[PDB]
RNA sequence: CCCCAUGAAAAGGGAGUCUGGAACGAUCCCGGGAGACCGUACCUAGAACCGACACUGGUGCCCGGGUGAGAAGCCCAAG
RNA sequence: GGUGCAGAUCCCGGCGGUAGUAACAGCGAAGGGGGGUGAGAAUCCCCCUCGCCGGAAGGGCAAGGGUUUCCCGGCAACGUUCGUCAGCCGGGAGUUAGCGUCCUAAGGUAGGGCCUAAUAGGUACCUACCGAAAGGGAAAGGGGUUAACAUUCCCCUGCCU
RNA sequence: AGCAAACUAAGUACCGUGAGGGAAAGCUGAAAAGAACCCCGGAAGGGGGAGUGCAAAGAGCCUGAAACCGGGUGGUUAUAC
RNA sequence: AAGCCUCCCGGUGGAUGGCUCGGCUCGGGCACCGAAGAAGGGCGCGGCAAGCAGCGAAAUGCUCGGGUGAGGCGCAAGCAGCCGUUGACCCCGAGGUCCCCUAAUGGGAUAUCCUGCCGGGUUUCCGGCUCCCGGUUUAUAACUGGGUGGGAACCCCCCGAACGGAAACAUCUUAGUAGGGGGAGGAAAAGAAAUCAAUUGAGAUCCCCUGAGUAGGGGCGACCGAAAGGGGGACAGCCCAAACUAAACCUGCCGAUGAUAAGUCGGUGGGGAUGUGGUGUUACGACCUCUAGCCUGAGGUUGACCUCGGCUUUCCUAACCUAUCUAGCCGAACUCCCCUGGAACGGGGGGCCAUAGAGGGUGAAAGCCCCGUAGGCUAAAGAUAGGUGGAAAGUGGCUA
């Protein structure tokens, strides 16, 4: 999943946890330090990579 | 803010054993409180927590549940077990 | 005004930075290419098929499947050296010994960029 | 008992006395709540420190019986 | 034209001979038998016995080293021999405190000022602060549990602010 | 040699309590085609045999001298430099 | 029996020979960064990640445009997986984030770490806290608003060495160099004569070549050592104090206007007669004032005078246009025949472009196989330069 532009459509409340949902999934993909095994080793850069995104279109936004 | 749980063969018990847990957050070197954050993320009452400063460079607590709150399920819920 | 010592030279090409990888693929296309495209060389693409003229292989038609773009060569299947355990693998031939044969009109991306080159109309 | 040597100072505590204040009010007990951050593994040296080394050199500190004044020597306890 | 080399107790790299020679003694330790593992055993492991130390080769504690701790698998070197073994190599894990931080001596500094041409210079005066893991300094122990650390985790008794 | 530096990190490892001093080290062929596979050993890019490839001096990989040492070729020795 | 010598073969070392993404010199361009947090270090950061490099908890890259155009996921080939045609990766520009120490400045440091006080919203958190300049409020309380360090060499200015040389050595010299301290910038310094020289001349300074080891200095010892003039380069020259005008003055904020600029306007606060602003600073004089005389387009006044014109100086940069720089792009001619060769980029034959035969690559020594080359072309968005713009002040000339 790689959302680009809805971030900069709707509301600012929303996307907290939007922020917090996925930071939470972060950690459950961040089970991998214990050898995880988990399959997508991308997702963890696709987890990355997109958090700091709607964490910089804040300010997009005159947070 | 909260980064990873450690499975390593000594924390698996604790669960068991005492229905802790075995997390390490951010070095932020000041905390009143890694316990607020729990809940906020787990709905889970703390009980304590403690200081770790391991060498490879993390900051280790012990944060234990009171009864009420079976440490095992929330991790079963994460999905180590 | 480029210099031309040989040594600052060698460095470009050992150095390539990636959107100027075109460079070491283009190849001459055929008669009949230019006939109804008015363009003489052009750089490769896969989905492509090509023509040889030197090496031991030489007057070999195939199909664009692999290629090196970092450091400039390509590869065509049905064209293979085995290897000791019995598996092929893919014989390596340069593009400054090929000669295309036809090319991909699926991109409408690619495509402009061949208009672009002030070929006639169409 | 000795001194032509007279043998450290703060913070921190506790108490005493006098002034002002409000009447509620504890240095009592009873119930409740909390108490940053960081040190914390191991080795202390005839192999873990230094002396270029797995070095008879130095750097430490402290602590069973009998025989025997004995921490002397001997042997044997713990190890 | 950096220009022709045997040296300069030349420099650097390689390898000679003395050569399998010295040494692997000397400071009061010492092993033996049987079994096991593994290719390979004086050297590693299991059992028994035996000798030595035993105000130290024992026990617990620093500054320092910084993983030297533990688990699992290994031996080309690394070990003064060997080596299945190790502080060695390779794969993983591991220190929690309501029961140093505070103050201060030797002194020191930083500033204000007294000089120095200037200063990263000296500074008798004043002010602010640093200065002890053996000085002083509130308060807990006991048992119990992991291979690995514990007055810290489990239980009881507490205790101090 | 070229500034120390062309290399997995060079003011790096390191020697020094300290100001400081200060290294060594390039080349497989074009394409790893890195010897599949079979025998020895436990193993070692180790042996042997096969195979790739113009060529294998095929990982310690261009070419490969001497000091050296070993096998052999040719002479040649225990009354003697 | 040792061998001995030489030679063939092998291993042991790697010089030779060859190759080079490296340095070295030159010339030419370019040539400050910093409290909005530097340079310099310390830490972290990727799926499996050690160093470098890059990156800053928004950690192998975040956003937006511009170019680019089919693969990308560094050094660096593995397992596994993903991004990419809804335009990737890359490059350009604009942003966003941007930990800790660090001149480090809330306070403290033998801790790259701990720790307060206010104000803000408030969950995370955010702003401010030595020495000064000018303001608020009491005349000491806090509060409004802006000099520190680094940078390869270079530059300026103070302090200031011995070694040696004199075949000794003490004066002298080596020498204001080595070095110390302060302080800048991209250049610095200096810069308008109390200059020279000499038959009445030249005309800021600086550097280059000469003048010239000349002048001149010193146990007259080693040695040191000009100027003037000439010849070259670019050659630019304006403000202050005074005489004399005398509040006609400068400046903070807010609001309006003005393109947001400057300026003007209304209110505001400050500074100022112990002097702001106006003209003006030069030598056989200059300048100012007064007197007298002659001398501007409109108006007025009494040949004469005055007010409003153009002009000089200064300040302000805007939207637009032009050019230049950051970017990529166009860009000729054979892979024709025979032979050798693993490969033709070789040998022979054959044909051609050239304003492009610098150079590099591709299985070798290729103008015509590929790039590039001579020549020409590219902009959203920025940066630089010029024009196009606006405003303020000071305003006759000559003569005695």
């Amino acid at each position: 999943p790689l959302e680009v532009d809805e971030l900069r459509k709707m509301d600012l409340k929303q996307l907290k946890e939007r922020l917090n949902e996925l930071e939470m999934q972060l950690l459950k993909l961040r089970v991998e330090s214990r050898m995880g095994t988990l399959k997508n080793t991308a997702s963890i850069k696709n987890t990355r990579k997109d958090i700091a995104r709607i964490l910089t279109v804040i300010g997009e936004k005159s947070k | 803010i909260i980064k990873e749980f450690l499975a390593t063969e000594k924390a698996v018990k604790l669960i068991e054993s005492q229905n802790t847990l075995t997390i390490i957050v951010n070095r932020n070197t000041t905390k009143k409180d890694i316990k607020n954050e729990v809940e906020k993320l787990f709905s889970v009452k703390v009980e304590k927590i403690n200081t770790l400063i391991t060498p490879k460079g993390e900051k280790k607590a012990y944060v234990k549940l009171k009864q009420e709150y079976k440490a095992s399920d929330v991790a079963h819920k994460l999905g180590m077990l | 005004m480029i210099s031309s010592k040989p040594s600052k030279q060698r460095k470009l090409v050992y150095n390539l930075p990636n959107h100027l990888r075109y460079k070491l693929l283009t190849a001459r296309l055929s008669e009949d290419l230019e006939k109804q495209y008015g363009i003489k060389r052009i750089s490769i693409r896969k989905g492509d098929s090509v023509k040889l003229m030197r090496g031991s292989q030489v007057g070999y038609e195939g199909k664009v499947v692999e290629v090196d773009r970092k450091r400039g060569r390509v590869a065509i299947e049905g064209l293979t050296k085995k290897k000791a355990d019995g598996t092929p693998v893919y014989v390596w031939v340069h593009a400054s010994k090929v000669i295309i044969t036809k090319l991909d009109t699926g991109d409408k991306e690619r495509m402009d960029a061949i208009e672009r080159k002030r070929k006639m109309r169409e």
